[PDB]
């Protein structure tokens, strides 16, 4: 139970690291809840770099003074965008959560309309209520800047330009900050030249933590020589692995493919094209002929890797083939031996 | 069942014991007229295995060919997702134990359907791990079929095309009705000799087979061997083989479009690439072409006009562009020559003369 | 008006008998259409089929579909449908109406919202109404349109169709008007044989014209007659332009009617009581009227005194003149028609044809000019004088056994010429005899029977129908004649004498300032032109910048 | 007996549950671990077997599950969801199968929840759950991805013991994935399946075709070690190896000549397997082709000709009823004169084989290589002297 | 002055006549020189008079085939607005029709060449109206082609009684709709002057007309400067120097096809002297 406690605190945890963005959305809101109005704000950035975490935090503590009638009070109300089938369902959520329950959107949204003509309403990832009409945003934006509506609105997405078709953006994560996170909560050690060997990355969280969880799974069955090995685990490119694994004819084609394209030039070709140059190779190799249904059923097993992107088998010699990999990628895993 | 022989012990050893498994798929190619299906209700029907035989034209929809399916084991379906529940719910002492036959007719239709279709059946095996063999057969190679995330590859089953040899054994020696067989054999060796090189369908050369035989053996009971001589004229009419009245300024206009369509451009000036079409008309070029042609020169009238539109919409012209039709025509004359050889030798004018060629 | 109700009476009479004759010229194709399809009801995967060849011409035989419809129902055999091609783009409505239809053929005789139909219910009706009937029903499945239909839709449904057969032998009736080649077109080889068809054959319009002349118009039943002018523009409008005896149908009431309002003189236009009766009801203008007209006229200019003035002041001898006048008329034209059969049958045999070879035909050119003054006359009788012979015999034998069974059944006469000449060519069957025969064709007749219509009797107006051009102004629809001839032939004239003088593409900045070379001034062009792109005669086009240029040659 | 055959066939046909592993000890290493941690443990994991197909996944996760569940702690206490993209082609099919899976049928019906989330989780709440989905590539197709999105929410932030994973042959999966989906999934778990080598292959022929535990089994497993090492045998397992590298393909091998063991032919030769062999290796397109009447063989070198003229251009009906014209022109006599529908009907149905493509009034393309051509020609049973004559000229 | 009136007198005469024929099942049709407001109005104020006259200019672009259905079923056949597929409409108004019977509706239409009445289905509705006995069709024609696009179908739907109706009066109320060009330079000196150019050297003007036309109600907008209209021009491939750009803006300067200000920056600003709905028309030919 030494290293397999860490385990226990990669997957989930507190508290946040950020502590500068928190400060802000606290004051956001505290602003607005103490004026007795409405606003809206909405909060750009990566997916792993602490937004919904970061609110709920604010939320918490905001509830805590509304305990002591530091901040008025109360109520709150949070809905995800991605845990929805259909956009509209929305307006039924947030009916819900509040009184008069059930209903339909069409009703729902007619009726909050009325209530709206003091509460916190946290929409997550409404990139995915995006609609052709793009109705439901202009309410759920709208409605805070009523005079009888008492509503603060915190939107959480992925990208800056949403609110372009009252901000804040969380920026991805740092050297340092990912390093301190792992440490963070190490307690149980107070192993750390993994920490900072973890730490170079692009830019989420959720693989740090991913990440070392996997090393400590290579240590039992942690050093840096542990942790290397769990990236190379994770974030190494399978298609190079894969054409050094392919079988002889399966190279002969990707050969093929090569020498058609140092011929023309561009990124695509014609089945017919390819067989021709296949045909030489194998030749060459003293290889028996490619039967053009071999080499279909070739041209299919890499095309359904995703090595090749190839037009339907239908069109037969009129397949059009372009490479999923670069040129030099493919000459790379041909030529290591 | 003749000639097939050698499909037969591979295809029936593959079937092996019934309680046994088999391919989870097999995919049998072949012409027409190879007798795949012959071959396959019938080894179904002799031994007997259960099973199921559907046509993929016949039912285009999941609706219809997935509750076929059902409905013959012995139920409502819309989807593949509950085929195998539904399948996999159909068990009984009956297919408790034993490999169960579905065998998709042209299965090349199939591909048109649903993306999901044609991968779900191959897999169907282990799907519902029911002890299924789907066997699929079409016209079409198998190299057209494969998806792009690809399926589970079946055994591609050859069935060879009947050869001159094969065919007259099926075709003659099994009904010599009133004759001997000898008789009736020399009788279809005469018949494929003339019609193999055109017609190698061994279900159309049975009709021909039944269709001129009486005449064949006609001077038989009319008292007068080699009667290949009799009939070979005559089978060879069939081999090559197997008076619209219009109006007067019609019949002009029409032989004026296709002087119109055969002649193009510039030749106008002079007379007033065959196999690739039919040239575009405006429609002051027909009218030109046909004030120039008449040498009656009668005044327009609506009838007129509205014989050009009554002939384009009798579709002996068809126009390009449907829309434009009152702003320029671009129309297109289908019909001819032969036809308006004959408008010209009614009318007593002439085609050729006009023709450039 | 009297005349409307002769009209109603006439009109009813007219497409009465010729529904009923489109029902009979139907008969014996219809007879062999429900003998064909009990042929092959008589005697797998195949759709046999029923191809019928209806040239060009629609809306006449709707009839004969709604009669297909009852009389399919009628012999207890089928229940049939019909299926319009352009009411079938997909391969859905063709199933739904299939379907729709044999269980809607199972209602109309007793005495949903109709997006409820699909392709199972005719396999249920010929299964459940009756899967043992035991004698399987046609459904004739009319499609009324195969050529229109949607080719993919066409071999899907001849193959969806035909790979379920004998479930359903279902025949199929084709409306057409070409001959098999296009049908083996639009329809593919593999259809041709599935069809196993046999090809039928339906008439056409020029048949039903020449039938419905010789009986119709040419009766002796109806007084009015048509001048040469609106019969050549008639038949002109018929055979050199549309094809419908609906369009020569509309038209000959539009020329009843129209000469019907022509003047009150044709009220005499009636059987002789019929007539004499509206004799007793003449007045004093009319007296003045039948004073004014020619042949009248002239029969007033060949003739005498008191008597004369009686005509034109005391009417009364007018009016007893009238029944010798008009007694006479209805004479001479009954003395023509049982006289115009008789050289049809002689020269409707004849080859050459130079002066006609229709009924119609003799009817038209014998009454334009002078049949004797015409030189091709003079050549049909070099010709009757060559056969001679037992052709000539046979076929004259046969004017007889068919003309004196015209006077024995087509026609009353009577006349006691027709009689004479009978007897004559009696004489015969048991040159100079063909010669004195003709001779009298041509004395007896040509000269005497067969004349004009200005050289005939006073009155041959309005029972003969003069004023053709109006008609051809109302029917002809000769728009660009007048507009034409106007714009040629005075601003807008100039104009349009600008619009085809200057050369073919006129520049604005040169044709503004050409028609101001050549010519409040300019907006008269602009309405001219703003016209004539409204009238057509040009079109504001952009082959060139500012640029008015004209599509009509 | 055929006891053999019995057996086998459930190996070759049917995917044995139970087998040898071939190269996969790395990988099934990792993946029961995951399965003893999400089971035993409270912990909730993600993971992508990813391969090409034939290879590897459905019988390492099968033989995985069926291990994991032999500890009677497990069997009680862990439910197992099975899913297939070709199954469940929608999120809210998948929904309503879970909750089949779960035997929570019994929700019922009544509550319809608010969200897609707010189902799934009563499902779960209603403990640990295996989610198996197959074809992974398809779930990852599905409009917004809730089912993918929702199940990875669960599996990090809920604390719900859950198990996802996942089955696809893409390389490129990963990319397929939303950067919220990409970022919930447990970054990479990646197993990866591939291939062996030669000497490898080889073992793995004599292992499947050879017997287990069950004298009559030792007999044949003789036989078969003795088929192992023989220069007919192993030149043909080359030329499958060097197409195949994979153990289904192989199992199709070894299927075929399977049929050609009977009571009369007790065990395999090397000729079972060259027969066998041959099946597999014809050219589909060529066979097609051996069966064409000699008029649609003339359309074809028609096309061969306008190929060769207009340098790879398309063509229709018209210019091949000329070319094909030209070529009975030779004689002044007819003799393969036919009428131009029947020549049609004939190109109508190189169409109908779909020898010919589109894109008479539409223009297509020759879908046959010369190569085929010119072999199919010298393999055609009646082939006249004139209509090879005639494919020369080019 | 004297001549047209007594001809718009003879035509009365037919005018009962007419009726007559409207009873019988055709419609009547004047192909005239000039317009017929004056009889077409006076068949409104002598013939027709009475009630349930039905018209609609076809001149006038603002009525519709379905706005024409409406015009008559929705004041004058009062019944309701046409119903949204006008088969049905057609089906409702008939049996309105079919069972209330011996209603006689008079429709003349000025100019059937329209649009809206182009559409194949406009005349499929007239088609079965004019084709319905009750009401009954007086039209009249300009167009050339418009015994063209009447086929077999519907002149068989329409049964069209064709008059000399030689007409000459205007051509006022129907001549006051169409727009010509002869009402700052004028289109048609600035498309001359522009045709001698390359296509570049178009393109370049374009652009620069673009830019004051999307500004023109933005009192701050003097223009472009020489490099920004520049940088504009290379990005869209129309010039690539400053030489050639800068010899273009003065030929078109020499045409007074454009004009330079002096911002309060000593730069020059580009604008075009050219009426704003001038240039609009031009950018409406030039596409
Ligand atoms: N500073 C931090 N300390 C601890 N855990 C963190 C931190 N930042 C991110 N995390 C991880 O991220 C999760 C919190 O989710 P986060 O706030 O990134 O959601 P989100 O950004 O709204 O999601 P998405 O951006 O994908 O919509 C936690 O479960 C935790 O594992
Ligand atoms: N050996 C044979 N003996 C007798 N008849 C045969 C033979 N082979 C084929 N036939 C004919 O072919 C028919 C069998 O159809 P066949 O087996 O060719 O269908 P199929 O090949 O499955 O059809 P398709 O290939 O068009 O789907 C028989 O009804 C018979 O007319
Ligand atoms: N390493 C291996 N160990 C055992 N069997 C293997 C191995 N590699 C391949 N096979 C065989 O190949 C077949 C592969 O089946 P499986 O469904 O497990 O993977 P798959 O075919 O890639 O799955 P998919 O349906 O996604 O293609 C099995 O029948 C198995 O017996
Ligand atoms: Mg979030
Ligand atoms: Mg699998």
């Amino acid at each position: 139970e030494a290293r397999l406690r860490l385990h226990v605190s990669a997957v989930p945890e507190s508290l946040p690291c950020r502590e500068q963005e928190f400060q802000d959305i606290y004051n956001f809101v505290e602003s607005k809840l103490l004026d007795h109005t409405g606003g809206c704000m909405y909060i750009s950035g990566v997916p792993g770099t602490g937004k919904t975490a970061t609110v709920h935090e604010v939320i918490r503590c905001l509830q805590q003074a509304a305990q002591a009638n530091d901040v008025p009070p109360f109520q709150y109300i949070e809905v995800n965008g991605m845990k929805l089938t259909e956009p509209h369902q929305v307006y039924v959520q947030i009916l819900q959560k509040l009184t008069g329950q059930k209903a339909t959107a069409n009703h729902a949204a007619e009726l909050l309309a009325k209530q709206f003509c003091t509460t916190v309403l946290l929409v997550d990832e409404l990139d995915i209520l995006w609609t052709h009409k793009q109705d439901i945003m202009y309410n759920l934006f709208d409605w805070p800047t009523h005079k009888e509506a008492r509503l603060v609105v915190l939107a959480i997405a992925n990208t800056m330009d949403l609110p372009e078709r009252t901000r804040m953006c969380f920026q991805p994560y740092t050297y340092s900050q990912l390093q301190q996170i792992l440490r963070s909560r190490l307690k149980h050690l107070k192993i750390q030249l993994v920490a900072r060997k973890v730490a170079a990355l692009s830019g989420d969280a959720r693989r740090c933590l991913d990440i070392c969880r996997r090393a400590t799974e290579i240590c039992e069955f942690v050093t840096i020589a542990h942790s290397m090995e769990a990236v190379d685990e994770m974030f190494s490119s399978s298609y190079i692995t894969a054409i050094k694994n392919s079988s002889v004819l399966e190279q002969s084609f990707l050969r093929a493919i090569l020498a058609e394209f140092r011929r023309s030039g561009l990124e695509e070709a014609t089945f017919q094209q390819i067989y021709s140059q296949h045909v030489a190779l194998c030749r060459m190799e003293g290889l028996p002929y490619p039967t053009m249904s071999e080499t279909m059923a070739v041209c299919s097993h890499l095309g359904s890797c995703r090595l090749l992107l190839v037009e339907p088998s239908r069109n037969d010699l009129l397949l059009r083939v372009r490479l999923n990999v670069s040129q030099d990628d493919v000459l790379y895993a041909l030529k290591d031996e | 069942v003749l000639c097939r022989e050698s499909q037969v012990s591979i295809l029936q050893s593959l079937f092996g014991e019934r309680h046994h498994f088999s391919f989870p798929s097999i995919f049998i190619y072949g012409h027409t007229a190879s007798g795949k299906t012959y071959v396959t209700q019938t080894l179904l029907k002799t031994l007997e295995l259960p099973h199921v035989f559907v046509n993929c034209v016949e039912c285009f929809t999941l609706r219809l060919l997935l509750e076929q399916i059902l409905n013959k084991l012995n139920t409502c379906e819309t989807f593949n997702d509950f085929v195998r529940l539904f399948k996999q719910v159909t068990t009984a002492e009956n297919l408790k134990d034993q490999t169960v036959y579905i065998v998709l007719d042209k299965a090349e239709y199939l591909r048109d359907m649903e993306a999901n279709l044609l991968p779900g059946f191959l897999r169907l095996q282990e799907l519902a791990d029911r002890n299924v063999t789907v066997l699929f057969l079409s016209e079409i190679v198998w190299e057209k079929f494969r998806p792009n995330t690809g399926c589970f590859e079946p055994f591609v089953l050859y069935f060879p095309d009947y050869s001159i040899g094969n065919l007259q054994k099926i075709l003659s020696h099994d009904h010599p009705p009133e004759y001997s067989a000898d008789f009736y054999a020399a009788y279809i060796n005469i018949l494929l000799g003339v019609f193999y090189t055109v017609c190698r369908d061994l279900k159309e050369l049975r009709h021909l087979a039944v269709l001129n035989f009486p005449k064949y053996c006609e001077p038989v009971v009319k008292g007068e061997r080699k009667l290949w001589r009799n009939i070979e004229p005559h089978l060879k009419k069939a081999m090559q083989t197997v008076h619209v009245e219009l109006p007067y300024y019609s019949k002009f206009i029409l032989i004026a479009a296709y002087l119109a369509s055969y002649n193009p451009a510039r030749t106008d000036k002079r007379f007033f690439n065959h196999l690739l079409g039919p040239k575009p008309f405006p429609l002051d070029r027909l009218l030109a072409i046909l004030y120039s042609i008449v040498d009656s020169r009668v005044a327009p009238t609506a009838n007129i006009f509205s014989q050009i539109t009554s002939l384009v919409t009798l579709q002996l012209l068809t126009l390009v562009g449907h829309d434009d039709q009152l702003d320029g025509p671009k129309y297109k004359c289908t019909v001819s020559l032969d036809f308006i050889r004959a408008i010209a030798r009614t009318v007593n004018f002439d085609i050729i003369k006009y023709l450039y060629d | 008006k009297l005349r409307f109700e002769t009209y109603q009476l006439i009109w009813q009479q007219m497409k009465s008998e010729n529904e009923r004759l489109q029902e009979e010229l139907n008969k014996n194709l219809f007879d062999n259409l429900i003998e064909f399809l009990q042929k092959s009801h008589s005697g797998l995967r195949e759709i046999p089929t029923a191809a019928l060849v209806l040239g060009v011409n629609v809306t006449d035989h709707d009839l004969t579909f709604g009669s297909l419809t009852e009389a399919l129902q009628n012999n207890v055999t089928p229940y049939v449908v019909s299926l319009q091609a352009k009411d079938c783009p997909d391969m859905k409505h063709f199933l739904q109406k299939l379907i729709s239809q044999l269980m809607d053929c199972c209602v109309d005789i007793k005495s949903y919202m109709t997006v409820t139909q699909k392709t199972d219910p005719k396999m249920l009706s010929k299964k459940r109404t009756t899967s043992s009937q035991w004698q399987s029903p046609p459904v004739v499945v009319i499609l009324k349109d195969m050529e229109s239909f949607a080719t993919k839709v066409l071999q899907d449904f001849i193959i969806i169709s035909s790979q379920h057969l004998h479930e359903f032998p279902l025949i199929l009736i084709f409306g057409i008007a070409t001959s098999p080649i296009i049908i083996h077109r639009l329809l593919p080889h593999a259809v041709s044989s599935l069809l196993c068809i046999e090809l039928f054959q339906s008439l056409s319009c020029k048949e039903h014209l020449t039938t419905v002349l010789d009986k119709l118009l040419l009766t002796t039943q109806f007084p009015f007659k048509i001048n040469e002018k609106v019969l050549q523009v008639l038949t002109n409008i018929f055979l050199y332009h549309d094809f419908s005896v609906q369009n020569f149908i509309k038209g000959l009431q539009l020329s009843l009617l129209e000469h019907f309002y022509s003047q009150p003189l044709s009220v005499l236009c009636c059987n002789l009581p019929e007539a004499k009766r509206r004799i007793n009801f003449l007045s004093n203008n009319q007296c003045e009227n039948i004073r004014r007209l020619p042949s009248f006229r002239r029969y007033v200019e060949k003739q005498a005194s008191e008597k004369q003035v009686a005509l034109l002041t005391n009417e009364r001898y007018l009016k007893e003149e009238t029944q010798l006048l008009l007694e006479n008329l209805h004479v001479y034209h009954m003395n023509y028609f049982l006289v115009l059969r008789c050289l049809h049958k002689f020269t409707s045999s004849l080859p050459k044809y130079p002066l006609g070879r229709q009924i119609r035909e003799l009817y038209c050119t014998c009454l334009e000019k002078n049949i004797w003054d015409s030189e091709e006359y003079a050549s049909v009788l070099q010709l009757l004088r060559m056969l001679a012979k037992d052709e000539l015999m046979t076929i004259l034998e046969k004017c007889f056994k068919v003309f004196k069974s015209y006077c024995e059944n087509h026609l009353g006469s009577t006349a006691k010429r027709i009689e004479e000449f009978l007897a004559q060519f009696q004489s015969l069957d048991a040159k100079f005899e063909v010669l004195r025969e003709n001779v009298v064709n041509f004395i007896d007749c040509l000269v005497r029977e067969y004349l004009l219509p200005p050289e005939t009797q006073p009155l041959h107006e309005v029972v003969y129908f003069s004023a053709a051009h109006a008609l051809r102004e109302h029917l002809n629809a000769a728009p660009r004649i007048a507009l034409h001839t106007a714009l040629n032939n005075p601003d807008i004239c100039i104009a349009y004498k600008l619009h085809l003088e200057c050369s073919r593409l006129i520049n604005l900045v040169d044709w503004s300032e050409a028609f101001a070379t050549v010519v409040i001034i300019h907006a008269r062009f602009i309405r001219a032109v703003s016209e004539l792109e409204l009238l057509g005669f040009i079109k504001p086009t952009k082959q060139k910048t500012d640029h008015v240029a004209r599509l009509t040659w | 007996l055929s006891q053999v055959q019995r057996i086998l066939r459930e190996r070759f046909c049917r995917q044995s549950p139970h087998s040898n592993l071939f190269g996969v000890q790395v990988q099934y290493k990792h993946l029961s671990e995951l399965l003893k941690r999400t089971a035993l443990h409270g912990e909730s994991n993600s993971v992508l077997i990813i391969g090409p197909r034939g290879s590897g996944k459905t019988m390492l996760i099968n033989h995985a599950l069926k291990e994991l569940m032999e500890i009677e702690e497990v069997s009680e206490n862990v439910l197992q969801v099975h899913l297939n993209g070709l199954l469940q082609i929608n999120d809210k099919i998948a929904l309503k199968e879970i909750t089949r899976q779960l035997n929570l049928e019994n929700v019922v019906g009544d509550k319809v929840f608010g969200s897609f989330a707010e189902n799934l989780s009563f499902l779960l709440e209603a403990c640990p759950v295996i989610f198996i989905l197959d074809e992974f590539d398809l779930f990852a197709h599905h409009k917004n991805q809730t089912l993918l999105y929702n199940l990875f929410d669960i599996s990090q932030s809920a604390q719900t013991p859950i198990a996802v994973i996942g089955l696809t042959c893409r390389l490129d999966i990963l990319e397929l994935l939303e950067k919220r989906v990409k970022s919930r999934f447990s970054h990479r778990q990646i197993h990866l399946m591939n291939s062996f080598g030669f000497p490898q292959y080889v073992k793995i022929f004599k292992e499947q075709l050879s017997l287990p535990a069950e004298v009559f089994a030792e007999k044949w497993n003789e036989n078969v070690q003795y088929l192992s090492e023989d220069r007919s045998v192993q030149e043909v397992l080359q030329k499958h190896f060097n197409i195949s590298k994979n153990l289904r393909s192989l199992h199709m091998l070894l299927m075929l000549a399977l049929n050609r063991v009977t009571a009369s032919h007790p065990f395999m030769t090397a000729v079972d397997l060259m027969e066998a062999s041959q099946l597999c290796s014809m050219d589909s397109k060529a066979n097609i082709v051996h069966g064409l009447s000699v008029l649609e063989i003339c359309l074809i070198i028609a096309m061969k000709h306008l190929n060769d003229i207009y340098e790879e251009e398309p063509f229709n009906f018209q210019m091949v009823y000329n070319e094909f014209q030209k070529f009975v022109q030779r004689k002044a006599h007819s003799v393969y004169n036919f009428e131009k529908p029947v020549v049609m009907k004939a190109f109508e149905h190189l169409q109908q084989l779909e020898l010919i493509k589109p894109m008479e009034y539409q223009l297509m393309k020759l879908l046959l290589d010369n190569t085929q051509i010119m072999n199919a020609l010298q393999k055609y049973p009646n082939c006249p002297t004139d209509v090879r004559q005639w494919a020369t000229s080019s | 002055s004297a001549e047209l009136k007594q001809l718009n007198q003879q035509y009365e005469k037919l005018f009962h006549k007419w009726m007559l024929q409207l009873h019988l099942g055709f419609n009547i049709v004047l192909y005239g020189l000039g317009s017929k407001r004056d009889l077409l109005e006076r068949f409104r104020t002598t013939m027709l008079q009475d009630s349930i006259h039905v018209v609609i200019n076809g001149f006038f672009p603002g009525i519709s085939v379905k706005s024409v259905l409406n015009s008559i079923t929705e004041e004058v056949l009062d019944h309701m607005g046409t119903f949204r597929s006008i088969l049905d409409q057609l089906d409702w108004i008939v049996n309105k029709f079919k069972e209330d019977s011996s209603l006689e509706l008079f429709l003349l239409i000025h100019n059937l060449d329209s649009q809206m009445l182009r559409g194949e289905k406009s005349q499929q509705i007239i088609g079965q109206l004019s084709s319905l006995h009750n009401i009954y069709l007086i039209a009249s024609i300009d167009h050339l082609n418009a015994p063209l696009m009447w086929d077999h179908a519907k002149q068989s739907l329409f049964n069209w009684l064709w008059y000399e109706t030689t007409t000459y009066s205007p051509y006022t109320e129907e001549t006051s709709y169409e727009n010509s060009l002869l009402v700052s330079l004028p289109l048609s000196s600035l498309t001359h002057v522009l045709r001698s150019l390359t296509p570049n050297a178009r393109g370049i003007f374009r652009l620069l007309i673009k830019y004051q036309l999307d500004n023109q109600d933005n009192p701050s907008y003097i223009g472009l400067s020489f490099q920004d209209f520049y940088q504009q021009c290379r990005e869209a491939f129309l010039v690539n120097s400053d030489l050639t750009l800068r010899a273009q803006l003065t030929e078109f300067r020499d045409h007074k096809l454009i004009r330079t200000k002096k911002g309060t920056d000593g730069v020059e600003y580009l604008l075009i002297p050219v009426d704003n709905g001038t240039l609009t028309d031009f950018l409406e030919k030039e596409e």
